[PDB]
């Protein structure tokens, strides 16, 4: 019997990454449920400015029953929903990447064009011949987000939904 | 190994055999065979003459015996005085009774470890050499402790 | 940490006895066989002095003794 | 620290704990596959090479034991295995409270006489066997100095804990043997103190026997009726002295 | 915030247990000597009862209703066979496991925090200190039930106000089968269980000088 | 009887490159079942960021039983989802394809167009017109993924999902 | 009754070309088998890197029995299921005739159009001429795969699947 939505907090041992969604495990240390232990799962949000993970699996000790209840985390020490990892992994590689090849692509072309008004003329080649490419490949590419990756030696601060027996 | 003591505390072979042969210099006769140990000492060097008293500086020697023994492991201990023919046989076996009774006394308070402390005196009754001319400086006047050291 | 110090040195460990043998005469004053005679009169453990510890588990610290007796200083606290 | 309360935790006020117990969880996850493998095959090979040598130093000194155990000595006189005889001396059962029962002495038969064929030599009793390992099936290996260390270590352990299990089997072997002779010697004790009934037998014979094509001479049959028991009229036990 | 408490109880239990167990252990000999059990051991290997005296009581149950006495007392445990007198120890001694693992998980990161990290491990430790030595008070407590328990059988049948425990021993000759035998088969069986004697006409009272 | 979603530990023997799903074996070390083996496969991600093992088919000796335990694998020392091995196995070859096929195509076509203002032909010959076969092959060909592949002589941990009886 | 997945070993012995499936056998050489055969096919993978065998129709000898237990293959000393084999076989082949067929192409072509700024006509005619259709059809014929081949000498284990009887 738990009262709805209360507080427990828990650490964290197995880190994942935000790219496949798979079985996570967590040990409750204190409160009422000691060694307790609770798989889930996270979710990806729209945007890399925060993480949730989903925690439903919670298996009690001494007894040989696996409960279905449903519960959140939240950061300990700061009080956030959020993730405390790293969010800036891929943005200049992208933009680096996209500009080098607009470069490219213009400096061959228009070194090309003002002739009229040797290696030189071959900096002009490779230049205007490998831009288009990789700047196609760029742009098919630019779409990759930024990932988030949690840590194997976080704890946490889990608040409940429902009730439990 | 930190759980089952690996060998009796406080105890070194090497100390052992380092205070024998301090004894041994020293001039109070200490000696074994098997595992029986027998340790004679001068009545002297030890009480005053013709009293049953001990000389303050022999606190010390009583010390370190008592160290040395403590590095055994006994059950039964036995202690004997003897003495010259003084003037009777009465007085020279009280003599030697009290002298075993104090210096077993003092060994008992010590942190000796026996379970049983035997002590008599018998006095001239049996001398173990024919030089019979001085007193109290004869080496026959003698205390003597002996025990058995099992397994 | 030589149990034969400043002796002729190991020879061989008597069971019977429990105790090593230095090249010289004598039974050194260490232990080699378990079933040996230790002078030991402190210990430790849980359920001591009774049934021992009972091999059930328990959701809280409550723990038990296979006399029944119960111990808080074997279980936590709350 | 832990013993000295308020000095460990003094010291794990500090932070360089709390940054050390990352480094050492992430080592005590794993260690443990290694030093169990390590135990497994200490004790394997520490089993196997005590066992070989204990069996070597046996049969060098054969000639002795078998003149100490000498069953044929003690075999009876119809080629027969004497009965084995166990007794106890002061007896006390507690089987509940306000009820005890005690006794001086008691006997029990072990095992009932029989026919034999040939005197039981001590080695179907104290021979160990052996078998030579040749598999050290060795999967995951140490990386470094320390769990190299530890590998070394656990085995030595291992090593230990084999020759103590051998000398152990070899040890209640020789209570088996120890036993059993002392029942037997107790059986010949007690029938030379005329407590016991000795084993009795019949014979009956015939000539020649068969059809006309299998044929025999003397057809002898013997057959064990009586077996050794205890009796119950003590007034008959003749008592012993000595000089 | 809390696993600071709990650890500090736990270590101060642990440690202030350890230190007390191994004082006792040092002063042994009196102990065993002052709590000296077999010589009060009957003639029949029988451990005497345990009685249980009380003076001056009296209970209200409601208005007129009030009901007094003036002494009182009673068979706490009845006697039973033994083979080994009790000892000191299986009352006094307590068990003794040391802790090890302080789960690290919250650990000091701000002084504020280190701070009431420390206070609050010391006042759990004291509070595991004292727990401990309440702990041995309830035993001493035991221990001295069962002893003066034992005393007051004894005085009670000293003034003649409790029947001794009475036995009887059957004696069997040779016994068992052709297998097995027994010498003299011996069996006590005690039928009168120490009990109080309401009859004061037989009672005896002495006076010292 | 398994508490839901504890650990155990084994070792993982037979080595598999992420290209072909086959079953893939390994031994449990520990623990209460011993000589017990477990048959699985793998999936493949998105991403060659992490990559993990499907391990369904549960075998114990002793009683002819066929257990269907589906566990996963925790890296045993890091406590993370990825897998031990190299994941840069094929960036610089189609980088290097695709840019030599530009260059080619570019050196060609502006030194042909630069003769206004034998050998130099000849150059311009081979580099203008096997470029552009060669290019249109190396973007055929570019989106081939860089893979990974498991270690034969690795452990591993594996956290359970469900209760057996 | 064999365990869900054991190791077994054999030897195989009749080699094949990674082109027409067919029935191949190994004959089991030591434990509890003895004298027994396996007889089975492969697959083809969309990468060559590896190579695996399909076993399936497994026979022992001493009864009239035809067990069928579905079984694969393990390279022994490489815990490893690739194959013992080659995969650079058609890559050169294929890469000169399209880039021969190109620079034929351009030479013609080229020094036909620098004519304004005999044999040497006759170089152009051959060049410019025969490089289209040689150009297309190796275009055609590029896309074959580099074959592998198993070897007649090469000893295995077998991993098992499920049991028999």
């Amino acid at each position: 019997i738990i009262k709805t939505g209360d507080i427990m907090f828990a650490v964290l041992d197995t880190s994942v990454n935000s790219d496949e969604p798979g079985p996570i495990l967590a040990t409750i240390v204190t409160g009422k449920l000691k060694g307790s232990k609770l798989i889930g799962s996270f979710n990806l949000p729209s945007n890399a400015d925060k993480m949730v993970i989903t925690f439903n699996t919670m298996s009690i000790p001494g007894a040989e029953k696996t409960i279905s209840i449903s519960a959140y985390a939240i950061d300990p020490n700061t009080a956030r929903t959020a993730l405390a990892s790293r969010t800036n992994h891929h943005y200049l590689m992208r933009y680096g990447s996209l500009f080098a090849s607009s470069f490219l692509q213009g400096f061959g072309n228009a070194f090309q064009s003002a002739n009229t008004t040797s290696t030189l003329e071959n900096a002009v080649i490779g230049l205007a011949t490998v831009g288009k490419a990789w700047s196609q490949q760029a742009q098919q590419l630019f779409n990759t987000p930024t990932t988030v990756e949690v840590y194997s030696g976080t704890g946490l601060g889990i608040l409940f939904t429902q009730d439990v027996t | 190994v930190p759980k089952l003591p690996c060998r009796v505390d406080g105890a070194c072979d090497a100390t052992i055999i380092k205070m024998m042969t301090d004894l041994n210099k020293k001039g109070i006769k200490v000696a074994s065979v098997g595992q029986n140990y027998l340790i004679s000492i001068p009545a002297s060097a030890l009480f005053a003459d013709q009293s049953p008293r001990l000389n303050w500086a022999s606190y010390s020697l009583l010390n370190e015996i008592a160290a040395f023994l403590k590095q055994f492991r006994k059950i039964a201990i036995t202690v004997t005085s003897y003495s010259s023919k003084y003037v009777s046989v009465k007085r020279e076996r009280a003599l030697t009774l009290a002298r075993s009774r104090v210096v077993s006394e003092y060994l008992w308070s010590q942190g000796v470890d026996s379970r049983i402390i035997f002590t008599q005196g018998l006095g001239s009754d049996k001398p173990i050499t024919s030089y019979t001319l001085g007193g109290d400086r004869s080496p026959n006047a003698r205390v003597e402790i002996t025990f058995r050291r099992a397994v | 940490d030589g149990c034969c110090s400043k002796m002729g040195g190991i020879n061989y460990c008597d069971s019977s006895a429990g105790r090593l043998v230095c090249n010289n005469g004598f039974y050194s004053t260490c232990y080699c066989t378990r079933h040996a005679v230790m002078d030991l009169q402190f210990l430790m453990g849980c359920c001591l002095w009774h049934g021992g510890v009972y091999p059930q588990l328990n959701s809280s610290g409550l723990v038990v003794c296979n006399d029944g007796y119960v111990s808080e200083e074997c279980s936590l606290q709350k | 620290g832990d013993t000295g309360s308020l000095a460990g935790l003094q010291a794990m006020a500090d932070s360089k704990y709390t940054r050390a117990q990352k480094k050492q969880k992430m080592g005590k996850i794993r260690e443990m596959a290694l030093k169990e493998t390590a135990l497994s095959v200490g004790a394997q090979a520490g089993l196997a090479w005590r066992a070989k040598i204990i069996d070597e130093q046996l049969n060098k000194q054969a000639r002795n034991l078998d003149a100490i155990y000498d069953f044929n000595s003690l075999v009876l006189e119809h080629n027969i295995l004497p009965p084995v005889l166990l007794e106890g001396r002061n007896t006390l059962n507690l089987a509940d409270a306000q009820s005890i029962r005690i006794s001086d002495r008691t006997y029990k038969v072990a095992k009932q006489a029989h026919f034999i064929t040939t005197p039981p030599t001590w080695r179907q009793y104290l021979w160990m066997d052996y078998v030579k390992p040749e598999a050290p099936n060795v999967t995951l290996l140490p990386k470094t100095k320390a769990e190299k260390e530890i590998w070394c270590i656990y085995t030595e352990r291992g090593w230990k804990n084999g020759i103590d299990q051998a000398n152990t089997i070899l040890e209640e072997n020789i209570a088996r043997i120890k036993e059993d002779f002392g029942g037997m010697i107790l059986y010949r004790k007690l029938l030379a103190m005329n407590m016991v009934s000795p084993p009795y037998v019949s014979h009956t014979d015939l000539g020649v026997t068969g059809d006309g094509s299998e044929i025999h001479i003397d057809d002898r049959v013997l057959r064990i009726t009586a077996l050794p028991e205890l009796n119950v009229n003590s007034a008959e036990w003749r008592a012993a002295v000595a000089k």
